[PDB]
């Protein structure tokens, strides 16, 4: 199995796995600070995607030092993965153009 | 089944301590939060604080007076909160509840009543109440029972083990001499009584009671 | 943290007709408001989530409406077993509120009280003393004075009443008026009465015994 393809799927389950557990400890962290609206799963999970592909909404944030702690793994975690996708993409495509010119 | 089991009463001296619980049914989640809401008799709910029973982070109340620590067994998924220094306006029906994590409490406790007194616990004597020799009686006819002396709140009143619930009122109890007295009234065809029987059943949780009376005519 | 207001705190209505709670919070919370039910001496039961989502078991003429900082809960055609108190708790925000609350009235058609007298038992006499209860039951409206008279004499000490809160059943109240004694000073006398003067008529209703 190709390695890119193999770093790709693995970056896909890791993120999903990041984003569930990052709504879990999310909820967590911010539970216990007046005026957190990170308390709620579904929305913290809602809130997971958001972070993980930097849509910035901007409707949900954290305000606690351990919930932007989550936060920051979610972003690097959604950026990582995303890059990692893109590089594979480069590396299968350089592949299909070194074979297109008989090299 | 109830999902949330709670006891029915607590009697506290003051400046002493209580640990209440709250035993859980049905399904649970890693998610689920358990909640402990404070109402005072006439009063509203008010939110005391929250656990997390498979991490055991809790969240207490900032604005009031931290009297509560609040624990969880996982093994017998059970609820503990423990009020500590109790003052007379600690006195109140404290409630659990279950919220899944949408922020609304889906299932409550029956809720325990918390009493805060240096009076001694008494277990009620009820007596039994049927109509007089000279009372006529139309269709109906209505007898009762009298739960008196009885310290502290609260009684549960039924009617032929809860069989009979139709036409039933149990007055709110009156405090006199730190001893709590009502009466229970339960109307039924007149044609009907003494030959199907009619017994009051008085359960006492905080002395562990609970005795029946029928109400036999006076002939 | 986000207050929710309640007002108007109680509300009365006739039979069938819609009703509705305003639930306002001090700051935008979307849809956020869940509504609870509270009879009388019964635990809170979740009526509404979300501001408009249904509960399952729960009747269908309950509903609810708004979004951002004003919110109401609606009964089509009010019956009696809805007379309770209703709450509308807040979780936009840690921590979680509950509203003031709002209690329900239904105001029905007036009704003479059934009374009954009942003489002290024999097993309280055995202990020493000696309750005559008097029931003034379902009546409406609430207000009702009784009376005790001994030997035709009005009697107020060793008197103690009780109100129930409205019926949830049909939408009445009922009063208890206990009058004990000691045992002595119950056999010392021979008429006990009870009498109930109430908006449904302009004679009391007399209830009485003898120990003849
Ligand atoms: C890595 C990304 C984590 C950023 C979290 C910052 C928020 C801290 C907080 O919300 O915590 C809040 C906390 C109390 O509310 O404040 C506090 O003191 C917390 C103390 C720790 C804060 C981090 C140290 C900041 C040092 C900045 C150096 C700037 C140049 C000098
Ligand atoms: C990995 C993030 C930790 C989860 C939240 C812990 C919060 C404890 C202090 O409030
Ligand atoms: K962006
Ligand atoms: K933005
Ligand atoms: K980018």
């Amino acid at each position: 199995s190709a390695l890119h393809w193999r770093a790709a799927g693995a970056a896909t389950v890791l993120l999903v796995i990041v984003l569930l557990a990052g709504s879990y400890l999310a909820v967590l962290a911010e539970r216990g600070a007046p005026g957190a609206q990170l308390i709620t799963y579904p929305r913290a999970l809602w809130w997971s995607v958001e972070t993980a592909t930097a849509v910035g909404y901007g409707d949900l944030y954290p305000v606690t030092l351990w919930g932007r702690c989550v936060a920051v793994v979610v972003m690097v975690a959604g950026i990582t993965s995303f890059g990692l996708v893109t590089a594979a993409l480069a590396t299968w495509f350089v592949g299909r153009e070194q074979e297109r010119r008989g090299h | 089944q109830v999902q949330l089991q709670q006891p029915g009463a607590e009697l506290v001296k003051p400046g002493a301590s209580v640990k209440l619980s709250c035993k859980a049914s049905g399904y649970t989640f890693t998610s689920d939060w358990i909640h402990w809401v404070k109402q005072r008799p006439g009063h509203g709910l008010e939110w005391i604080g929250e656990i997390i029973p498979s991490y055991g982070r809790a969240n207490y109340n900032e604005k009031i007076q931290k009297k509560a620590t609040l624990t969880a067994d996982k093994s017998s998924s059970t609820a503990f909160m423990q009020l500590s220094s109790l003052t007379s306006e600690d006195s109140a029906v404290y409630y659990c509840a279950r919220e899944r994590g949408d922020g609304y409490f889906a299932v409550w406790g029956a809720g325990t009543t918390v009493t805060v007194s240096s009076a001694k616990t008494t277990p009620p004597s009820v007596y039994p109440l049927a109509p007089g020799s000279a009372a006529q009686t139309n269709s109906m006819v209505t007898l009762g029972c009298l739960v008196k002396g009885y310290f502290p709140e609260p009684v549960t009143v039924t009617w032929n083990s809860g069989s009979l619930s139709s036409g039933v009122h149990t007055f709110p109890a009156v405090l006199q001499s730190d001893l709590y007295t009502l009466s229970s009234s339960v109307t039924v065809p007149s044609s009907s009584w003494p030959s199907e029987t009619v017994t009051c059943n008085v359960a006492h949780p905080a002395s562990s009671t609970k005795v029946d009376k029928k109400i036999v005519p006076r002939d | 943290d986000i207050l929710l207001t309640q007002s108007p705190a109680i509300l009365s209505v006739s039979p069938g007709e819609r009703v509705s709670f305003s639930c306002r919070a001090s700051q935008s919370i979307g849809t956020d408001i869940h509504w609870y039910q509270q009879r009388t001496n019964g635990s809170p039961r979740l009526l509404i989530k979300y501001a408009s989502e249904s509960i399952s078991g729960i009747p269908s003429r309950f509903s609810g409406s708004g979004s951002g900082t004003d919110f109401t809960l609606s009964i089509n055609s009010v019956e009696s077993e809805d007379i309770a108190n209703y709450y509308c708790q807040q979780s936009n925000r840690w921590p979680f509120t509950f509203g003031s609350g709002t209690k329900l009235e239904i105001k029905r058609a007036d009704a003479a009280p059934t009374v009954s007298i009942f003489p002290p038992s024999s097993e309280q006499l055995t202990s020493g003393g000696a309750s005559v209860v008097c029931f003034l039951n379902n009546f409406y409206p609430k207000d009702i004075n009784v009376k005790w008279k001994i030997d035709g004499s009005e009697r107020q000490n060793g008197v103690l009443n009780s109100w129930t809160d409205q019926d949830s059943k049909d939408s009445t109240y009922s009063m208890s008026s206990t009058l004990t004694l000691t045992k002595d000073e119950y056999e010392r006398h021979n008429s006990y009465t009870c009498e109930a003067t109430h908006k449904t008529s302009t004679s009391p209703i007399v209830k009485s015994f003898n120990r003849n």
